[PDB]
């Protein structure tokens, strides 16, 4: 199937408390693999996945230097945006960026992306064509004009189609035992009473990877996505994920409801009952 | 691997 | 763009007294990013807690995981306490072993 390399970058100013906090977190698919945090003593790029032990010391030195340079670029951007938006220097503001590429099973590029946000709202983003930008407001339009004059899209496109894709292929090769594995979900149902003649049935799916999964509740063969309650799929601390979905049913009629679990590690979907 | 030498905002 | 965090507490494996497990506190859908997250055992802060899986959703809200290894006991209680500007007082969410 397809695979992705994504970097989540955050710069947060803190007036009166020194320099902004700067963080970079990288993921290959749903697995965290590298991280940089300016608030750590002796800030350096660090491995977050076991297979990254395969890179030499040169890799860490180069990524650390790049991170420090990027940190400084965002310090300047925070000041620049205060000007664009005519805001005071006493408040905290945030810049967020998501950067990355996706490749198919054959390793060829499927899509690239680079999106920025300021204080939690869209700022500017590279369009799917990897040639033009989409600006959310007049401040971002200033940035758009600067980037067009500097040829930023061409520079970024070269990174997305070249460097990004080539390194993603390498990470998938080196971490194959971890990244190309499939951990099948193990499920079970819990039961809880309610004040009125009804009960809550909760279906749990545990220990699976990758993260994509589908949990549904059925009645007479009809899906109850409309009356279903659930949580977003979440990490469980060891590289696997979990999720649950619940429905409220009449007491004494719990046997008519079934939970269905669909996942890459389930040749045939699971069907559970209380 | 991370990108670098980006154009400022 | 103030968004109040959703706090979820859960273990990696169904709880079984005496057997090693992992306790998780996933704090999601919040903004601004400044936040304080603490895991507690019987009301006392747990020392070695790992922070991981930091990311943002499509609407730019923040997500982050706090986790630690632990061996459940019949008497021990666990919780996650979070402090964020969207809330007046810190919020404590307890681990519900029977959920
Ligand atoms: C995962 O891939 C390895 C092959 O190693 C990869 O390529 C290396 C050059 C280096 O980049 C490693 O870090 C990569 O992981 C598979 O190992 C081979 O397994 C076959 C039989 O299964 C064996 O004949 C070869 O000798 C092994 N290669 C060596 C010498 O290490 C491994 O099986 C893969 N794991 C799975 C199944 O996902
Ligand atoms: C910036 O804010 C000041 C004070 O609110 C105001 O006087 C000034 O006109 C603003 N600048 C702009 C964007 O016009």
């Amino acid at each position: 199937g397809p695979h992705s390399l994504r970097y989540f970058v955050t710069a947060v100013s803190r007036p009166g408390l020194g320099e902004p906090r700067y963080m970079e977190v990288g993921y290959v698919d749903d697995t965290e693999f590298v991280r940089f945090d300016s608030d750590a003593e002796n800030p350096r790029y660090e491995p977050r996945a076991r297979w990254m032990e395969q890179e030499g010391p040169e890799y860490w030195e180069r990524e650390t230097q790049k991170a420090k340079g990027n940190e400084q670029s965002f310090r300047v951007d925070l000041r620049t945006l205060l000007g664009y938006y005519n805001q005071s220097k006493g408040g905290s503001h945030t810049i967020q960026v998501i950067s990355g590429c996706e490749v198919g099973s054959d390793g060829r590029l499927l899509r690239g992306y680079q999106q920025y946000a300021y204080d939690g709202c869209d700022y500017i983003a590279l369009n799917e064509d990897l040639k033009t930008w989409t600006a959310a407001d007049m401040a971002a339009l200033i940035t758009k004009h600067k980037w067009e004059q500097a040829g930023e899209a061409e520079r970024l496109r070269a990174y997305l189609e070249g460097t990004c894709v080539e390194w993603l292929r390498r990470y998938l090769k080196n971490g194959n035992a971890t990244l190309l594995r499939t951990d099948s979900p193990k499920a079970h149902v819990t039961h809880h009473s309610r004040p009125e003649d009804k009960v809550t049935l909760r279906c749990w799916a545990l220990g699976f990877y990758p993260a994509d999964i589908t949990l549904t509740w059925q009645l007479n063969g009809e899906e109850l996505i409309q009356d279903m309650e659930l949580v977003e799929t979440r990490p469980a601390g060891d590289g696997t994920f979990q999720k649950w979905a619940s429905v409220v049913v009449p007491l004494g009629k719990e046997q008519y409801y079934t939970c269905h679990v669909y996942h890459q590690g389930l040749p045939e979907p699971l069907t559970l009952r209380w | 691997s991370r990108d670098h030498s980006r154009t400022p905002m | 763009i103030q968004k109040t965090p959703q706090i979820q507490v859960y273990s990696r494996h169904p709880p079984e007294n005496g057997k090693p497990n992992i306790l998780n506190c996933y704090v999601t859908q919040f903004h601004p990013p400044h936040i304080e997250i603490q895991m507690l055992k019987n009301g006392k802060k747990i020392p070695k807690v790992e922070m991981s899986d930091m990311s943002f959703s499509k609407d730019w809200s923040f997500y982050i995981l706090a986790h630690t290894e632990f061996t459940p006991t019949e008497t021990d209680t666990y919780a996650c306490r979070v402090k964020h500007d969207s809330m007046a007082e810190p919020k404590t969410v307890y681990w519900d072993r029977d959920m």
